[PDB]
């Protein structure tokens, strides 16, 4: 086989390209548009639909609609139509003579998984693939194998702790919060300084407004005792329309949501507490690592001054006599696609693909049975 | 003690090291020179070989083919050393997965036959040894495999595995 | 002069080393742990099994168990491996190229020593091997002649009295109590303090435990009554995990178990009686040399103060006349291979072996034959 591409099903953004290198040849954000309008003036093809960055540019009159909610597909018919966009429009190749790998997070519906396949082996005519959790991905981009990995996506957030070449299914905790619940929650106390925004294009500014603006409190109460005074946190972004803003508070207030979901109204343990609930939940012994290996991946976990309010909120909860440290590497967007290269380009992987041969009497129940 | 690959008579055959390039038949990928399809060829010689040489206990080298002998006939016996007990699938499963790890080579000291083996000349040497050990014992292992089942499914002939305790030549990989 | 393997592959360590060292240069846990979880990590070439401090190191997700059960082997296929590895991966000798000295327990059950006799010839095509006892290896240690030898050991504790040379085979008395049924029994009773072990990892964690933090009290009934005022009694254990245990009559309770076994339920005396009664078993004779030499032998016996209460006990039940001498060595932890190592090294022993022509013309019964 010439290549095998790899396919980062991402629940905001879409990770694509071949195995071998690490530069992603194709990222755009996982959306499908559907106009809302007239449209009076006719000519040059008027689409019913747009994706990717076309339909990122188009969103003024553009309706723009998500196809997964919480890392669970939910409009197949889009989910499709975005696949397609992926394997002709961005990578120009030809889907039916490739290996693809799909990456689907732990704990997810069996029917998801199943139905995936499924699709994939019809519609797209594909020799074979896999289905990997993204942790071990991540674990793969740190280079290391072992230690607890906390990955926050755009939907969801899971951690899995793994020692030497072993799992825990059982220690496997996943979390409902992520960075798209918190820009709900920041396009929602953005409206207490009086601005306005209730489109999902307006939705896609407040994201971008996170995006190069928030950062992560390293001492709440002392930044709200600091911000009392509000004089240098205070900072300024330009919307697309021209109308200047100014952002207090609030731009460290709702990554803060993190470490206490109850903002949002969930009653769940923060990032920090949920991840030392999970290692305490292992065995007495691999704690070590665990401690010693705090893996985090996922776009959310990028903010500026994430790693430093993990670590000690991790050392004032654990006992203090051993150490903990926090694994933060720069290219933390892409490591779950680093880790599946790594994966693919292996030798002994290639002998555990699920290829069209054996699903042609099998079925698609094969998938859990050899994913698993 | 005489018996002793048919194809050290070759002639102008490629080289690496002291190790001869001889070709091969299979469906693996590597540097080997498919062979016909009609012929005897090395991995079918040393695997119908193989039950008659890890009785002696004396060898005499003649050539880089004894070299390719040898090296399968240690392959063969770490197979059937690890090979007992298993079914077929679960067999062809742990044998791909022994064979593609990363083992040892001459010129590198965790060979056990180092004194015979000379070191590779060159960096490209040595890959292109690296592809051809991989693709020589994948294609035995192969060949292994489906002689051994040639009767049954679900286990391992005993009259084939009886021969896993025996340590040839007392150096192996 | 004619190296031999001596191998006491004794039920909680395996003590091995070449005849006539100073000390065995093999010491390691008798333990074969295969993992117990799925595994979803691929390379590095994980094991389906580990061996000794491998599986020590690795039973943070290993399942442990122990190949023997109170001196008799039930895990035969365990014990072929683990005797694969004392071989190969420690002493780095073949086995067809010296002959070994194996140990077992008086009174052990006939088949155990003949299977024994029988794997090592099929099996390893070792030249010769002997089946000797741990008493009289002790009494070769000790330097002496005479005495009764009371060696308590992982699996079983056993007293074999022997006079000038003869060995008296009316009078050996075995009790079953041991290291293993102590550290149950500390794990029994660090329940009510509140701490929990339970997995065979814990268990490990809890013979360390017992390595280091218990003792053997002078007097029982004044010392409990003194640990009401608990101050220089109690003293804190740092947890692999980074809690700290804090026991109190922990420490001298669980010892205490050998002295009255019925602690554990069994209506037996303790050792400390149970040599006087092998003592008086002898003849009127040999009685008063036997009093003045205790050899005091095993793992088990080096709880520090357990030579002075065994001493104050023997002269309480025994009549007040004689003195009572008791023998503690401070190397009488592997007094068991010191003797092994000395008899191996003797002219006369040679002629003693089992050779293998030998065995294959008398079949597996030339162990009960010649050895015993
Ligand atoms: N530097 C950053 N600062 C703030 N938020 C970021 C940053 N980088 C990425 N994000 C957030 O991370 C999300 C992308 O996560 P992604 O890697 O797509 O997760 P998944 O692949 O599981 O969908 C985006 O919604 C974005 O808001
Ligand atoms: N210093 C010590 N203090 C307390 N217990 C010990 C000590 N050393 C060894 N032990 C106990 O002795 C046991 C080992 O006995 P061992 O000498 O291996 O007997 P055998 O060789 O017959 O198995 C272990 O289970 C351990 O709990
Ligand atoms: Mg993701
Ligand atoms: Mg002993």
């Amino acid at each position: 086989e010439t290549t095998a591409l790899v396919c980062d099903n991402g629940s905001g953004l879409v990770k694509a390209g071949f195995a071998g290198d690490d530069a992603p040849r194709a990222v755009f954000p996982s959306i499908v548009g559907r106009p809302r309008h007239q449209g009076v003036m006719v000519g040059m093809g008027q689409k019913d639909s747009y994706v990717g960055d076309e339909a990122q540019s188009k969103r003024g009159i553009l309706t723009l609609k998500y196809p997964i909610e919480h890392g669970i597909i939910t409009n197949w018919d889009d989910m499709e139509k975005i696949w397609h966009h992926t394997f002709y429009n961005e990578l120009r190749v030809a889907p039916e003579e490739h290996p693809t790998l799909l990456t689907e997070a732990p704990l997810n519906p069996k029917a998801n998984r199943e139905k995936m396949t499924q699709i994939m082996f019809e519609t797209f005519n594909v020799p074979a693939m896999y289905v990997a959790i993204q942790a071990v991905l991540s674990l793969y981009a740190s280079g290391r194998t072992t230690g607890i990995v906390l990955d926050s996506g755009d939907g969801v957030t899971h951690n899995v702790p793994i020692y030497e070449g072993y799992a825990l299914p059982h220690a496997i905790m996943r979390l409902d919060l992520a960075g798209r619940d918190l820009t709900d929650y920041l396009m929602k106390i953005l409206t207490e300084r009086g601005y306005s925004f209730v489109t999902t294009a307006e939705r896609e500014i407040v994201r971008d407004i996170k995006e190069k603006l928030c950062y992560v409190a390293l001492d709440f109460e002392n930044e709200m005792a600091t911000a009392a005074s509000s004089s240098s946190l205070e900072k300024s972004y330009e919307l697309p329309d021209g109308q200047v803003i100014t952002i207090g508070n609030e731009r460290f207030r709702c990554p803060e949501t993190l470490f206490q979901p109850s903002f949002i109204g969930m009653e769940s343990a923060g990032i920090h507490e949920t991840t030392y609930n999970s290692i305490m939940k292992c065995d007495i012994d691999i704690r070590k690592d665990l401690y010693a290996n705090n893996v985090m991946s996922g776009g959310t976990t990028m903010y500026p001054g994430i790693a430093d309010r993990m670590q000690k909120e991790i050392t004032a909860l654990a006992p203090s006599t051993m150490k903990i440290k926090i694994i933060a590497p720069p290219e933390r967007k892409y490591s779950v696609w680093i880790g599946g290269s790594i994966l693919a380009s292996l030798s002994t992987f290639q002998q555990m693909w699920i290829t069209k041969q054996e699903y042609d009497e099998a079925g698609p129940s094969i998938v859990h049975r050899k994913c698993f | 003690p005489a018996y002793h690959s048919s194809f050290l008579s070759l002639t102008d055959v490629p080289t690496t090291g002291n190790i001869a390039m001889l070709p091969l038949k299979t469906k693996f990928r590597g540097p080997a020179y498919p062979a016909d399809e009609s012929q005897m060829d090395i991995i079918d010689e040393c695997i119908g070989l193989f039950r008659a040489n890890c009785f002696f206990r004396n060898f005499e080298i003649k050539g880089p083919a004894d070299r390719t002998l040898i090296y399968g006939t240690l392959f063969i016996s770490e197979c059937l050393g690890r090979v007992n007990g298993l079914n077929y699938r679960d067999a062809e499963r742990q044998l791909n997965s022994l064979a593609l790890e990363n083992f040892s080579i001459p010129g590198s000291a965790g060979f056990p036959l180092n004194a015979l083996y000379a070191p590779p000349l060159s960096p490209q040497d040595a890959e292109i040894m690296r592809t051809y050990l991989t693709q020589f014992r994948q294609e035995l292992a192969y060949r292994l495999l489906s002689h051994v089942y040639a009767t049954e499914k679900d286990h391992p002939s005993k009259w084939w595995t009886c021969f896993s305790k025996r340590r040839f030549m007392n150096k192996a990989l």
